[PDB]
């Protein structure tokens, strides 16, 4: 009994053609309306909680299509891009999803009619460099202008892409801690210099900007409640080595026939603690930290003697350290010398909501600062997170790059009017892909307005009458629900986020529209 | 808070029956149009049925979501009333519902649509009877060919077009019908069709008659009669019952053998009266019993059994003979008359793939069409005799109607412009619904185009581009123009090429579609409820 | 086309409310919390009885420990549990009512959006609200920076905060204890107190008035020797950590011993070593000793030969409190032991407190001590725990009057004020914020007609007299009397409330219920 070879495993599924496309672009739609509510001003944030019961809250649409673990093939580039766009300026991740879905809703209709998709992502990247050099004609500058301080415009960029997460209403604040922040980076301007605490409680009114280093940790030994918790002026010791009694050093076997010997051997290994106790002392520093665990003895000694001491320190905050009071940080105790001591200003600990921190600040030279974060909710803690790490690297952006656009929408509307004038130059089918590429992009505004609650037809079509002449930087207003010039209104968004967002969304709809079909294996 | 199901509102539900509405579009989109390419379906059984008729397919096919149900018997509705545009009516109702969603899909509030979609449907039949073709000086057999090879084409038989469109004709014209006193109607399914695979449709045969699929009842009796005498006859011919509870009862032994021999005698002086009158044809619905067969036999008469009601009442209606249920008078005596006979030349049953069947041939009181088809499997045969039935829908049609439209979907390459002018008037905001109804109507085209595999695009445009020059320079006389094909991928005059379609099809089409439209559109919520 | 396709796995049992529908669901699930919780605010108010998973009881009144240890599953329920401990280990009570406050707030949240405002000008018309009420509620602030040593402004403070656990029975006493304790381990010089420094100890047993502070630490170990004496009136205390046994080092080692005559000396070693910690610690001048860890029974003698009672086996914390509560130091080696070092007292004396199970250890130490033990006593291991929720909450409100010394007279009078307050600005506040004033002032209104629920009395007809008085007179000092006495003059009452306590949960729970209002979507995933 033959039987007919197959010519793949059983069960390979396989779908090719006009069907199999349009259906990855409905599969995009969808991924869209997961995130269409999100942006806006009056925009919106999702509740996803995973098989494992920990819930997660989120406003930034990134974090929310990490969650949202797609399955479908094509909606997985729509989620990189999510990451790209994260990784690179921030919020408007919502906005790259949306411009990719949109692109793609445009052009499906064409996509019903049988046309090569080269055809379609040719006049895509065309559009899309026309539209990037246009942007960049119509970038801003401040440093040419005159009534810019360094830090305004980074203060006003926050102030815009703030007004979106879960802390709209304290954004006057948090700009200026985030700003003053950022300043102190330089030139490293790396993340992970400055950590973020989730402390639990208080009101985020109340969230905390030192210019220095705190610890959410510390450990119970002994003595550590005994010594004094106030150093006005102290030196900061950076050790990395352990303090205990050969705990975790070089395994060895001992032999002994002298029973004094024996005596000796034993006083010789208090006496390794007590000669490196004794290099700390002399020292002349009063604070010592260390990655590894802390010998109670030792803790003993710095009571007795007035030291504060500490263990177990985890390393990311240890080199925040380092870096704030100068010093180094150090494994051999006999290398000690003043050079390696980190200074500070005043060193405190402090109680903060039951939980027992560590405080040293005021060192006027110190590159790296942190956020001590209040707030009530858990979920506050991951989600003001995110919201101030998308501040605080849009923010390095912007002072990476001197450019900034009005936001919006505005930009949207001026390519979508730019690109429309265009079209009328190149006949044949290349007009109608341009027009689509518009009708497509022009989405921002109306979703800011649907979100708003308005008649966002009225809005654009005022929006193109008064946008054909009468200024650039015309866009939505939020509490007006209609036009203004946001960019008087201070609406200042970096260039590099919509510049980065339109090359994306280009490339994801040349991605997506240049597949036929697909093949699965179980 | 409902149990045993669920329920769905706004964004939801409007996107599902969108999403139906455009699964039951593509289920069709390959059917329409001289390239059409057509359906079939394995049962489950493997009862196949082949047919490019979109009515027939969604009947035949199972549908459980709601819209689609209601799309489904949109199409059964519009097969009832024309006959074709099944090939159309359902894209155009699926492509109106999804732009108009679309615009919803945005915000836009949907009695404004609604609104807009009834002005649309009203300004563009206005615009169509602007658009008329009337037949009445064209030649009348022309246009009549042309109707028809337009309907034939996207079926089996378009290739033969020629051939089947002068045989419907013929048919047609021969199966002229005087109305109400006033009006010369003809009556579609009047003409009887009968499958008979073997031959090709080349060797179909029009029938000058009426045609039965039935046989001789008995094998002695001739098979052939040159001679007219046709009756009609609805009762059965049994030795009789008592019929309602009549017991007989004998206390006289004696007669129980004349009672028997009445019981039969009945019978056969009823026989000997129908056959006195010279009658040599006989029909009956009811049943025949042997009996009967053979007095017919010994008088040398035709006679056949169960035939159907409608056959015979065509018969009646052909030869000009009397249906008769009974024998009866004015008075009670059961008799006969001759004036209740009907004519035709000549009654043959003749062997079509060894089947016998009968034949009338020229009935002298009203001229009958009959058409017989002949094929190489039932598949065939039963699909093109689906698609013969519409041609006489659309030929009858015609007739009704004395106005013709360009085929080829000039419709709504003229109505897209003339809408998209006619929608800055209004205004208001519904002009949006006005373009998206243009644009979305603009869907027959890009199916054609699609079907035909050439670039659709570039065809529309230069449709749409020649219909706008026909709204420029008003002296249109040598600047209004109609038409566009696939054959050679390119437009042309329909006019000229013979493309012609109904006018009521379209009329009905856009009437229908924008009703299926304003029902689906409203609807913002279904609920759920699980068996009982 | 019309097919079935996979976006998320599990696709069929990814459920998702959405929009209007979520929003008002989330109301619901928030008020069925705030319904369970109204019974718990008040003096007269009621309490609720929890039962562990493993089937332990525990009875209590702190919202925090309500929620803690709820198994709630709808996550907004998880949110107000959160919610609650912050709250909670930020201040100590008032969770007694702050997520009264988000719940009434949200119900009435939801009759605005039932007229379809769009959320998030409610949020933000929130947060101007309670803007306005904590700058109102600070004017109108009492304070007690003013205070001559603050002896009984604290006392009447612990008085209120003490009126709402069972604990109530005595709580005069409680309150002085609660007082003296912080008084005595406060940094007046910093603003702060370790409650490390506070050891909470609560023994089933006795009376519950008998419960008493013990200026000194408390210690779970007898004496290592039953024979040594049961009291000592010299405390020279000696803390040691190195056990009493021939010193180890710790590194992989052990002796080789070969001969006769090394065999010998390792044995005369044994004895030696005992002898020389023994004449150590005689010749150190101590009276007494404790050891982190055990004891070799040789030396337990040897030290009961030399009239030096000691305690074996204490756990690290309780050792510290003894050495800050003496004043003496931990000593690691006999050798550096010496007598400046050595702790003292002026009394210790074990205490057979049950009438027939195992003992305790007390050190009634008489000098300053930075460090204080409280001693519970009841007649229920329920009502232990709860009196020692009761009083940590107690101490936890002395420190932020610590933090900062300007209270509130209690009794719902604060709030009152606070709406009537927004309710003036809610005439100037122009448009749709307006309602959103209206709003919160009618939702803040809750807690009066909750304490007045709670005392059975007409709530309503009882706050509409407190409006109006409160009106016709100035003084924000008005507020319900909850237990029945003809003034509502709170003030002499002495119903008082840190303006610390109700400006964090105000805020808090405006900060909450925005976020809840700032929800639109779920997707939870079928269990």
């Amino acid at each position: 009994m033959p039987t007919p070879v197959i010519l793949l495993k059983e069960g390979t599924d396989s779908s090719q053609g006009i069907p199999q496309l349009v259906s990855n672009i409905s599969a995009c739609q969808v991924i869209a309306e997961a995130v269409r509510t999100t942006l806006g001003p009056r925009g919106m944030d999702k509740l996803i909680v995973d098989g494992r019961g920990k819930a997660t809250i989120s406003n930034d649409g990134a974090t929310i299509l990490k969650l949202l673990d797609v399955v479908h093939p094509a909606a997985k580039t729509l989620v990189d891009i999510a990451k790209s766009q994260d990784a690179e300026v921030g919020d408007g991740t919502t906005s790259v999803t949306l411009l990719a879905a949109e692109f793609l809703k445009q052009v499906k209709p064409y996509v019903e009619e049988g046309l090569h998709p080269q055809i379609i992502i040719r006049a895509f990247r065309t559009a899309t460099q026309l539209a990037v050099n246009k942007i960049k004609e119509i970038a801003v500058t401040v440093k040419k202008a005159d009534k810019v301080e360094q830090r305004k415009l980074l203060e006003k960029c926050a102030m815009t892409a703030l007004s979106s997460k879960l802390i709209s209403q304290q954004k006057a604040f948090f700009a200026k801690m985030v700003v003053d922040a950022v300043m102190m980076l330089d030139d490293l301007l790396q993340l992970k210099m400055i950590g973020i605490k989730k402390v639990q409680g208080g009101a985020l009114e109340d969230s905390q900007l030192v210019a220095g280093v705190a610890f959410k940790k510390t450990f119970s030994y002994a003595g550590f409640e005994m010594q004094p918790k106030k150093y006005h002026n102290p030196k900061i010791a950076l050790l990395n080595v352990e303090l205990e009694l050969k705990a975790e050093k070089d395994n060895a076997e001992i032999r002994v026939h002298t029973v004094e010997d024996y005596q000796a051997i034993v006083d010789a290994e208090w006496n390794i603690l007590y000669d490196k106790l004794e290099k700390i002392h002399h020292s002349g520093a009063k604070v010592v930290l260390s990655k590894l665990p802390i010998g109670d003895v030792a803790t003993q000694y710095f009571a007795d003697r007035d030291m504060f001491c500490a263990g177990r320190v985890p390393e990311e905050d240890l080199k925040r350290t380092m870096m704030a009071c100068g010093g180094s940080i150090q494994t051999s105790v006999n290398a000690l010398s003043a050079d390696v001591l980190g200074r500070c200003q005043v060193f405190e600990e402090t109680q903060i909501g039951g939980e027992r921190y560590n405080f040293f600040t005021g060192c006027p030279k110190a590159k790296t600062c942190t956020f001590i974060l209040r707030g009530g909710a858990e979920q506050f803690m991951e989600e003001t997170e995110r919201s101030l790490h998308d501040a605080i690297m849009i923010v390095r952006r912007a002072i990476k790059n001197d450019s900034v656009v009005a936001g919006g929408g505005a930009i949207e509307m001026e390519l979508s009017k730019y690109l429309r004038d265009y079209s009328r130059t190149i006949p044949g089918k290349q007009q109608l892909l341009i027009g689509a590429y518009a009708k497509a992009l022009e989405i921002i505004p109306r979703q800011l307005c649907d979100n708003a609650g308005f008649d966002a037809t009225n809005i654009l079509n005022k929006l193109r009458a008064r946008h054909a002449q009468g200024g650039t930087w015309y866009g939505v207003d939020i509490n007006n629900e209609d036009i203004a010039d946001n960019f008087e209104a201070f609406v200042w968004e970096p260039a590099m986020v919509r510049i980065n967002a339109l090359t994306a969304a280009s490339e994801a709809a040349c991605l997506i529209v240049s597949v036929d079909e697909t093949i699965k294996n179980p | 808070l409902s149990v045993f199901g669920d329920r769905s509102t706004g964004e939801t539900i409007r996107s599902q029956n969108v999403m139906a509405a455009a699964s039951i579009a593509n289920i069709v989109k390959s059917s329409l149009g001289p390239v059409g390419l057509d359906k079939m379906l394995v049962d489950d059984i493997g009862d196949v049925t082949i047919t490019n008729d979109g009515a027939t397919i969604l009947k035949l096919l199972e549908v459980e979501h709601p819209a689609a149900k209601v799309l489904c018997e949109l199409a059964d509705l519009q097969d009832k009333e024309v006959g074709d545009g099944t090939t159309s009516v359902v894209i155009i109702a699926a492509e109106l519902l999804k732009n108009a969603d679309e615009l919803v899909k945005q915000k836009i509030h949907p009695t404004s649509v609604i609104s807009g979609y009834r002005l649309a449907c009203k300004e563009a039949v206005r615009y169509i009877n602007e658009n008329l073709i009337v037949n009445t000086d064209e030649l009348g057999r022309d246009c009549l060919i042309n109707a028809a090879k337009t309907s034939m084409s996207s079926k089996i038989i378009g290739i033969n077009g020629d051939f089947f469109a002068n045989m419907v004709v013929d048919a047609v014209l021969a199966i002229k019908y005087t109305d109400i006193r006033g009006q010369p109607r003809y009556p579609v399914n009047s003409v009887n069709i009968l499958k008979a695979h073997g031959r090709s449709q080349m060797e179909s045969m029009l029938i000058s008659g009426y045609a039965l699929n039935c046989v001789v009842g008995s094998q002695g009796m001739p098979k052939r009669i040159v001679n007219a005498k046709i009756a009609c006859l609805d009762f059965s011919l049994q030795k009789t019952k008592m019929k309602l509870g009549v017991q007989v009862v004998i206390t006289d032994p004696e007669k129980l053998d004349q009672i028997r021999q009445r019981e039969s005698d009945i019978t056969k002086e009823r026989i000997q009266k129908i056959l006195a009158t010279g009658a040599n044809v006989i029909l009956t619905t009811g049943g025949i019993d042997d009996m009967c067969l053979k007095y017919f036999v010994e008088a040398g008469a035709m006679a056949v059994r169960r035939v159907l009601k409608r056959d015979l009442k065509r018969i009646a209606k052909a030869s000009g003979a009397t249906i008769l249920s009974t024998l009866a008078n004015l008075e009670g005596e059961e008799t006969f008359e001759a004036a209740m006979l009907g004519q035709a030349e000549e009654v043959v049953q003749e062997r079509i793939c060894d089947d016998e069947l009968i034949l009338i041939k020229n009935t002298k009181a009203r001229t009958s069409a009959s058409i017989i088809l002949r094929g190489a499997n039932d598949f065939m045969c039963d699909e093109m005799e689906r698609s013969l039935h519409d041609a006489l829908c659309v030929v009858k049609r015609v007739l009704e109607s004395k106005s013709v439209v360009p085929g080829g979907g000039a419709v709504e390459a003229a109505l897209s412009i003339y809408l998209e002018n006619y929608a800055t008037s209004m205004g208001s905001r519904e002009q949006l619904a006005i373009a998206e109804f243009a644009r979305s109507l603009l869907v027959i085209p890009n199916t054609l185009a699609v079907n035909a595999a050439q670039d659709s695009t570039d065809l529309v445009a230069k449709l749409r581009a020649f219909h706008n020059e026909a709204q420029v320079n008003p002296e249109r006389k040598n600047l209004k123009w109609i038409g566009l094909d696939l054959s050679n991928g390119k437009p042309r005059d329909n006019k000229q090429a013979g493309v012609f379609e109904p006018t009521i099809v379209k009329v009905k089409s856009l009437k229908f579609a924008t009703e299926a439209a304003i029902t689906i559109l409203r609807i913002d919520d279904l609920i759920k409820l699980h068996p009982e | 086309y019309g097919r079935p396709f996979l976006i998320i796995k599990d696709q069929d049992r990814k459920s998702r409310l959405m929009g209007l529908e979520a929003l008002k669901s989330h109301i619901m699930a928030a008020k069925a919390v705030a319904n369970t919780m109204r019974t718990s605010l008040g003096p007269n108010g009621l309490d609720k009885m929890m039962v562990d998973k493993d089937g332990d009881v525990t009875v209590t009144n702190d919202g925090a420990t309500i929620l803690s240890m709820m198994d709630v599953d709808h996550q907004i329920a998880k949110l107000m549990v959160e919610l609650s401990k912050s709250q909670d280990d930020e201040i100590g009570d008032g969770t007694t009512g702050v997520v009264v406050l988000a719940g009434a707030l949200l119900e009435e949240a939801e009759q605005l959006l039932d007229r379809g405002i769009h959320p998030i000008r409610i949020a933000d018309g929130y947060e101007q609200a309670a803007r306005v009420a904590i700058e109102h509620l600070d004017k109108i602030s009492d304070s007690v920076l003013v205070d001559i040593k603050d002896t009984e402004p604290l006392i009447q403070t612990a008085k209120t905060t003490l009126g709402s656990k069972v604990v109530n029975s005595c709580h005069r006493q409680m309150a002085e204890i609660a007082v003296n304790a912080v008084l005595t381990v406060a940094d007046m010089e910093r603003r702060d107190v370790d409650f490390e420094l506070i050891k909470v100890e609560g023994k089933v047993g006795g009376r519950l008035e008998d419960t008493k502070l013990i200026k000194g630490v408390i210690v779970d170990k007898d004496f290592s020797h039953p024979q040594m004496p049961k009291k000592v009136e010299d405390a020279k205390i000696a803390i040691l950590t190195c056990p009493f046994e021939p010193p180890k080092p710790k590194t992989k080692h052990k002796l080789d011993v070969t001969s006769v005559e090394d065999y010998k000396a390792l044995q005369k070693y044994e004895k030696e070593k005992f002898e020389e910690m023994i004449q150590q610690i005689k010749e150190t001048g101590a009276n007494l000793a404790i050891c982190q860890w055990g004891f070799d029974d040789e030396a337990n003698h040897l030290l009961l030969q030399n009239n030096l009672p000691a305690v074996r086996w204490v756990g690290g914390p309780e050792i510290e409190l003894i050495a800050i509560a003496t004043g003496g130091r931990i000593v690691p080696r006999f050798s550096e032991l010496t007598a400046e070092k050595l702790g003292f007292a002026g009394l210790v004396q074990e205490i057979s407190f049950g009438t027939t199970k195992d003992k305790m250890l007390v050190i009634e130490q008489c000098k300053n001590s930075r460090a204080v033990t409280i001693f519970i006593r009841g007649g229920n291991k329920m009502i232990i725990e709860e009196a020692k929720r009761s009083l940590h909450d107690a101490l936890c409100v002395i420190r932020n009057l610590i933090r900062d010394n300007r209270v509130v007279y209690g009794g719902g009078a604060a709030e009152i004020s606070c709406a009537l307050a927004v309710s003036q600005e809610a005439d100037k506040c122009p448009t749709l914020e307006q309602y959103a004033m209206r709003a919160f002032a009618d939702a803040l209104e809750v807690i009066p007609m909750a304490l007045s629920e709670n005392s059975g009395m007409n709530p309503i007809q009882t706050m509409t007299e407190v409006r109006a008085r409160q009106v016709k007179e100035m003084n924000p000092a008005l507020g319900i009397d909850c237990l029945h006495k003809g003034t509502n003059d709170m003030k002499q009452q002495h119903v008082i409330e840190t303006l610390i306590g109700k400006k964090q949960q105000i805020s808090l729970a405006t900060q909450m219920v925005r976020m809840i209002l700032k929800i639109d979507d779920i997707r939870k995933p079928g269990e």
